[PDB]
RNA sequence: AUAGAUGAGUUUGGUGAUGGCUCUGAUUGAACACU
RNA sequence: ACGUCGAUUUAUCGAGUAAAAUUCUGUAUACAUAUUGAUAAUGACAAUAUGUACAUUUGUCUUGACUAAUUACGUGCCAGCAGUCGCGGCAAUACGUAAGAGACUAGUGUUAAUCAUCAUAAAUAGGUUUAAAGGGUACUCAGA
């Protein structure tokens, strides 16, 4: 429909398999913007480095990294390749993590925690964009060691896949796991 | 350090940080008072250039100090009294205070339109 | 009233469906913590002598 | 949302007030939430005065904005329920995600939940304003004849009120007993008797009777209320 | 003493973190009121004392082992199996925090507050999967049986 | 029955061990080991009451997925029940015999249980299996049998008959052979179990812990019929199979096979022995004179009320069902504490073992019974001084629901059969093919059609004997 | 923020058939298998209406609407 | 930790997971891959435990 | 009292760490400047 | 007021519902009356209630990034700005004017100080191979 005519979501659209009507319809962020350089014979060459997330709103993610030597080139590449790196993160409700999880990416360790429902995205900036896309809406979350703005996406990304599963810990156990907010209102409160 | 060593004293205080206004931060005072010693002009440091215009001030306490003159023009010199406040220049080493310029002898300046609270200037007063 | 409440609680029988549904432990593992001398002692110690002689 | 008729609220009235049923009866009959019915029956109530004193009513003012807002006439024509008259307040100690660990093979009901979050706290099947449509719904499992459970609903219903009405009754009856009204030539003297020893351990507790001496006046603080809390 | 629990809390964890189907024990009191909570809670596989070698694994259970006197007493030991399940060991962490330097005890006011994912004292609230073991009169006890029977103790570990 | 309506029926009475059974829970499994190895794991009152309260304790849970029951040595399974104690409370006045006539009961219970339990139900058959044992097997939709089963009921030569679902289970068994290991209490070891039809697998004693370990790890869906759960384990079974002997032939085969369809189709114990007389005597053209021979002694040699009242119930049984059966042999098992074969039988084979002689039934012969008595009529009339058993549950069938995971017998290659018309060697690697390999698979079915088949249109067509 | 909680499921259900399984409850076939089958499975034992959002984050300017001005304009 | 992550025994629960739901909320999820079904009972074996 | 735990700018050709400084929040028996 | 002003593409975009104007209210407050602080009696001074009446100011900081908010002109490493990084060397969104915009408001900024930021003296709760930091050694009293 004259949406993507310059062929960028043509390749994506065989991978993802989806219109690009609906492409568009994802929440995209430019997250980190780095200005590396590498020295060469020929003199400093500088580069963009971005990550982007792409989330559909609904408990779906993607990190994408990418870079060039023009700063938009480099955030069609990271667009594309986080919306095909999508994953479905577990999510209690719809609305936060399972319990806690902490991640450690070279000196900078992310600590997750799950809020009660109303609490709200009391989290930085990073991970509120991340939270907001993928359909998080009550967590806490600190910053233990470092703050560097590409390794806090990669923990933060690595400790929503790393969920403790209930069900699994169950069967390890050989003993239920009742989640108590379930039976005291007879089924789950979105 | 074991509980053992902690028991014993071993959590002492950071050591003190050095205040952008000993003079003030001392005796916890906003302003003091001062007599000019002398005025003239201190250049900056390394990347900044220009001529930055300092006091010499003796305050009540005793110690003198050497303060920055904001605004442009001045007409204070020898042996006037004028109001120090914190501050510093930033490309001028030892430049560590201010000197408000609606002081006791510090006049504003009175070409001034822009931020007059900063300068000590009386509106304009035209349609008054 | 309040101390009757809590010494019931804590001398109170285990829960049926935790008697049915746990592995056993024999108990000769679980409650064999006293060590007895060795009835052999004196047996033992004679032999031990005839040995290192 | 849909707003109660004009002619609905006299139904409301006409069935609390001559029929004598509960309020909590009214509530489930017509689903209407027992804060509301209580408090239509004071706006009615002031319309019987302003009527009986030959007050002008803003009639013009009721028929325009009536025509704007959605309605829900009672009675005959129930296309739907005016409002959720079983909510229950979402507490605290309630939304905490808890995954308790139990036997495989365990009967975790609603009373070993409310255990788990908190062991004063109560199940919901104590929260809710009318607690006698669950014992209502227990006779229709049994296939108990339906307008017999209905008779047991308002007697459950009736008696609850009596005992309401009688808590109410005991403690105002005790708070005027405290107090010893003396007669003078201005004045009356209305002297309150309390136990001047209930001030906790320290002489520090929330319902004591004096002003405390080691406290400095606190107008200059921020967010200070000075206003009337409650207009009683 | 405490630096035996402290050893059998680190043992455990290298034992998961090698991937190991068996384990061994010193033969103490203190380490078997431990691991029986242990499997209580369902973390371990099994228990049993036996000599520097482990009972054979098919009759692990069945395994009767020979009276504990004093001339075989210092050759004694406890064997414990380790669970393993979805490629991710069962008894992964076991952090103690009462140490031989220090011995945290809580209050039946505190455990009830911990239970439920909130700090008291010098310890931190309880997440999912998490469980906190307390040693108490009537045994060593997990928190959440610890607050069904009202009594507080000296705290143990925290298994994650 | 609710946990605690359970926990106050299988109250430990005085003289229960603590340890008597085993009871260890994996991922997705949970074993039963029965702990009495001194006593070949003899199943008594103590033993049952622990095992009842967790298979309706694990049927409330959807995380037990696979219950497995074995023994505890290496010798033996489950070696029958404490019939010897009955016999000393047999003589202790009415009141004493009543204790036993209890027993029956919660034996029963549980066998029911297992035979209506709502999960897969395994049964590792390593070591001698009799009387009890023999309960809490058959019922099951797997029975693994390896080189050490033993099966056999040796109840009709203690004066008693076959206890426990027998007359359920055997009746409805290919051919005849039911009531021949009923009468005759023949001995099945190894892989004969398992040709039989007792068994539905068989693997080695040593492959059995590997098993075990694997079972744990199977996760069904809680949307999954019981069907597919039994798929999936029943799959996982023949994995571990590593092949039947190489020279082992099937016992009860050929003419052995054919013998036991000739003189065990009567309903009279007279006629039986009558046609086996004719197969002892040489020139007969069975060829079977050696097993004729040996059967007839065996035969003479054992309570001749139990034949007449087992032969009875093998016919009867084909027409009840399995809830029915057990209330049946409530009130039956019952009579047999009153009578004097039981307790003569008992007390000379098993308390004195072998002492003062052979057991003396009251009929010393079956000759003696003239042909117009009927002693099988009185131990088939329900009492009132005996309460109704009342089973644990209400579930029961005419036939067993899933049965079919045993090697192919009679009844399944009558029906493949008569749906197609496959030939002598393709209606063989049909079996074989649609059993995915099954291990004797290939001689069985030839077996089948080597007795009940004929060459109707040559090579092509392959129809039965009887017309 | 409050819940709505029918009589109906209070009498016949007491909550436990919401711990079968592991404790979350009994797990249910995915979409794409769900109307393969012309049938479709039986319903979930819970409370009408007990899977939607429920908007927290509207709530932000609740407590103006205490305020006697702000209940004066939105009467 | 040179080595790289292999999560081969874990195919079936990640795959399954990612056919669940579908990206584009409010749409039924597509057609899993042809082996989903094909090993949906037959779970890989415990490995790496001495 | 069960909602209460959050970051940002700045060292390097560049990356990742270590580590200070400053900013963002609240406040004062305050002072000064413009009002 | 089918007017005025500001820009600028000379016809577009704003000031602008803003103003004027019209229709109401009577808030602080003023005045008046009554009650009240107190009763045996004593009121320095004021509070409260009711009635009538009145529609009265803007100011300040910011605008390169941190940090919400723009152009034009002048100056040309000069004059100056600056909490941190920094800006100014003849076509400066950073200095000085003008206008616009962002924001608080009878307050607004600045300076000084305290808590938090800072797990940045870590009892809860740190660390010491190569980055601040393992004592030259281990026998050993006290002490853990
Ligand atoms: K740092
Ligand atoms: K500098
Ligand atoms: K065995
Ligand atoms: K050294
Ligand atoms: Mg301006
Ligand atoms: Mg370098
Ligand atoms: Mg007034
Ligand atoms: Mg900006
Ligand atoms: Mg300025
Ligand atoms: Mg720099
Ligand atoms: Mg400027
Ligand atoms: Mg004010
Ligand atoms: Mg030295
Ligand atoms: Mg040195």
């Amino acid at each position: 429909d004259g949406l993507d005519d310059k062929g960028q979501y043509q390749e994506l659209k065989k991978r993802t398999g989806m219109s690009v009507r609906q492409i568009l319809q994802l929440k995209t962020k430019k997250l980190v913007h780095r200005r590396v350089v590498n020295q060469t014979r020929l003199g400093k060459i500088a580069s963009d480095s971005v990550m982007v997330i792409a989330g559909n709103g609904d408990g779906w993610l993607g990190l994408g990294m990418a870079k060039s030597v023009e700063a938009s080139i480099a955030v069609e590449k990271a667009t594309l390749l986080a919306i095909q790196n999508m994953q479905p993160i577990p999510r209690y409700e719809n609305r936060t993590i399972y319990g806690e999880v902490t991640t450690k990416v070279s000196g900078t360790i992310v600590r997750l925690n799950s809020r009660p429902p109303g609490f709200g995205l009391r989290v930085s900036h990073r991970i509120f964009e991340m939270c907001r896309a993928a359909g998080i809406r009550d967590l806490s979350a600190k910053f233990l060691r470092s703050r560097n703005p590409m390794n806090t996406v990669k923990a933060t990304y690595q400790a929503l896949l790393s969920q403790p599963n209930p069900e699994d810990l169950a069967i390890g156990r050989g003993k239920k796991l009742v989640d108590v907010r379930k039976v005291y209102y007879g089924g789950s409160v979105y | 350090a074991t509980l053992n060593q902690v028991m014993r004293g071993c959590r002492k205080p950071q050591r003190a940080r050095h205040a952008v206004s000993p003079a003030l931060s001392s005796i916890k005072s906003p302003a003091l008072k001062g007599v000019c010693v002398k005025v003239g002009i201190t250049r900056p440091k390394k990347p900044n250039s220009g001529e930055r215009k300092t006091a010499r001030v003796r305050l009540s306490t005793g110690k003198v100090i050497t303060a920055y003159i904001p605004g442009e023009g001045h007409n204070i010199s020898q042996h006037s009294v004028v109001l120090v406040r914190g501050g510093r220049a930033q490309d001028c080493p030892g430049v560590r205070y201010h000197l408000v310029r609606g002081a006791l002898d510090l006049a504003g300046v009175a070409t001034r339109m822009s931020s007059r609270s900063k300068y000590g200037t009386k509106k304009p007063k035209k349609a008054s | 009233a309040r101390y009757l409440a809590n010494k019931r609680a804590a001398q109170a029988p285990e829960r049926l469906d935790e008697v049915f549904t746990r592995a056993t432990i024999r108990e000769s593992t679980a409650k064999n913590t006293f060590v007895p001398l060795d009835p052999e002692a004196f047996v033992k110690a004679e032999e031990a002598r005839i040995k290192h002689a | 949302q849909p707003v109660l008729s004009e002619g609905s609220r006299e139904i409301i009235y006409q069935d609390v007030m001559e029929k004598g049923l509960p309020i909590k009866a009214v509530s489930a009959k017509y689903n209407v939430d027992v804060r509301r019915v209580a408090a239509v029956i004071r706006l009615k109530e002031i319309e019987k005065r302003w009527i009986k004193e030959y007050k002008p009513l803003a009639r013009p003012y009721a028929r325009a904005v009536m025509k704007m807002l959605p309605q829900t006439v009672l009675g005959g024509p129930d296309q739907k329920p005016h409002e959720s008259i079983n909510d229950v307040h979402v507490h605290s100690y309630t939304t905490q995600q808890l995954f308790v660990p139990v036997s495989e093979s365990r009967e975790f009901t609603r009373e070993d939940a409310a255990k788990a979050f908190g062991d004063h706290i109560l199940p919901v099947d104590k929260k809710l304003r009318v607690p006698e449509l669950i014992e209502f719904q227990k006779d229709l499992l049994k296939e108990v004849p339906l307008q017999e459970a209905n008779r047991k609903f308002l007697n459950a219903t009736a008696a609850s009120e009596a005992k309401i009405a009688e808590r109410e009754a005991k403690r105002r009856q005790a708070v005027e007993d405290a107090i010893t009204r003396v007669k003078t030539d201005r004045f009356e003297f209305r002297f309150q008797e309390f136990n001047a020893e209930n001030v906790g351990h320290d002489g520090r507790d929330r319902n004591a009777v004096g002003w405390r001496y080691g406290v400095p006046f606190p107008d200059r603080k921020r967010s200070q209320i000075k206003i009337p809390t409650k207009v009683e | 003493g405490i630096q035996q629990i402290t050893n059998m809390c680190s043992h455990l964890q290298n034992a998961s973190r090698a991937r190991l189907g068996l384990t061994s024990l010193p033969n103490t009191k203190y380490n078997l009121a431990l691991a029986l909570a242990l499997h209580r809670a369902g973390f371990i596989s099994s228990i049993t004392r036996g000599g520097p070698h482990p009972p054979t694994p098919e009759a692990l259970m069945t395994y009767e082992p020979e009276p504990v006197t004093s001339a075989n007493v210092a050759t004694r030991r406890l064997w414990v199996g380790l669970k393993y399940w979805n490629e991710e060991p069962v008894l992964k962490e076991l952090k103690p925090i009462s140490k031989p330097s220090r011995l945290v005890t809580a209050s039946l006011e505190q455990l009830n507050r911990v239970a439920r994912g909130f700090p008291a004292g010098y310890m931190k609230g309880l997440q999912l999967g998490e469980c906190l073991f307390v040693n108490t009169d009537r045994g060593v006890l997990e928190v959440r049986e610890a607050v069904e029977r009202k009594v507080g103790g000296l705290v143990l570990c925290k298994v994650k | 029955i609710s946990t605690q309506a359970a926990a106050e029926l299988f109250k430990p009475v005085e003289g229960d061990e603590p340890e008597d059974v085993l009871f260890n829970s994996l991922y997705n499994l949970r074993s039963v080991e029965l702990n009495r190895p001194a006593k070949y794991n003899a199943l008594n009152g103590s033993m049952i009451r622990k095992i009842a309260p967790r298979l309706l304790e694990w049927e409330r849970s959807d995380m037990a997925n696979v219950i497995v029951i074995k023994g505890s040595g290496e010798k033996a399974f489950c070696a029958g029940g404490d019939v010897a104690a009955l016999a000393k409370q047999n003589a202790e006045g009415p009141e004493g015999v009543k204790k036993s006539v209890d027993y029956f009961g919660l034996e029963y219970k549980l066998n029911h249980l297992i035979s209506t339990y709502t999960r897969p139900y395994v049964a590792f058959l390593d070591g001698i299996t009799m009387g009890g044992g023999v309960g809490l097997s058959i019922h099951a939709p797997f029975r693994i049998a390896t080189e050490r089963t033993v099966f056999a009921m040796p109840e009709t030569k203690i004066g008693f008959f076959p206890d426990v679902g027998a007359s359920f289970f055997l009746p409805r068994m290919p051919g005849q052979v039911g009531p021949y290991l009923g009468l005759t209490s023949a001995l099945l070891k190894g892989v004969q179990v398992y040709y039989a039809g007792i068994a539905t697998h068989y693997l080695h004693s040593s492959s059995l812990p590997a098993l075990e370990s694997r079972l744990a790890e199977l996760t069904p869906r809680d949307y999954w019929t019981i069907e597919q759960r039994l798929s999936v384990i029943n799959d996982t079974i023949e994995e571990f199979s590593t092949g039947v002997p190489y020279d082992e032939n099937i016992e009860i085969g050929g003419k052995i096979r054919l013998a036991i369809d000739r003189c065990f189709k009567y309903d009279k114990i007279d006629e039986i022995i009558a046609a086996l007389k004719e197969e002892a005597a040489e020139g007969a053209k069975g060829g079977v004179q050696s097993w004729a021979k040996n059967t007839l002694e065996e035969l003479t040699q054992r309570s001749p009320t139990s034949l007449h009242v087992t032969l009875r119930q093998m016919r009867l049984g084909k027409s009840w069902g399995i809830a029915h059966t057990f209330k049946r042999e409530h009130q039956m098992a019952a009579k047999f504490m009153k009578s004097h074969d039981f307790n003569e039988g008992v007390t000379a084979l098993l308390i004195d073992k072998g002492a003062n002689g052979p057991a003396k039934w009251k009929p010393a012969s079956l000759d003696e019974i003239p042909p117009g008595a009927n002693i099988s009529e009185d131990y088939f009339r329900n009492d009132p001084e005996v309460p109704v058993l009342e089973l644990l549950n209400d579930r029961s069938y005419m036939q067993y629901p899933y049965n079919k995971f045993g090697l192919p017998n009679d009844y399944d290659v009558k029906e493949a059969i008569e749906k197609g018309n496959f030939t002598r060697e393709k209606l063989i690697d049909h079996f074989v093919e649609t059993r995915r390999g099954k291990q004797g698979v290939r001689e069985a079915v030839s077996d089948v059609l080597d007795r009940m088949a004929v060459r109707s249109k040559g090579t092509e067509h392959v129809q039965w004997k009887k017309e | 923020a409050v819940v709505n909680m029918d009589p109906a499921y209070m009498a016949k259900y007491n909550g436990s058939e919401q711990a079968a399984g592991r404790g979350s409850g009994l797990s249910e076939p995915p979409a794409y298998e769900k109307t393969a089958d012309e049938k479709p499975a039986k319903q979930v034992i819970a409370n009408p209406g007990r899977k939607v959002p429920t908007p927290y984050e509207q709530m932000t300017f609740a407590p103006l609407e205490r305020r006697l001005d702000i209940a004066i304009f939105r009467a | 930790g040179k080595g790289r992550i292999f999560q081969a025994a874990k195919v079936y629960q990640r795959a399954s997971e990612a056919a669940a739901t579908n990206i584009v909320s409010g749409l039924p999820p597509r057609n899993p891959p042809l082996w989903l079904k094909a090993i949906e009972s037959i779970p890989p074996a415990e490995i790496n435990t001495r």
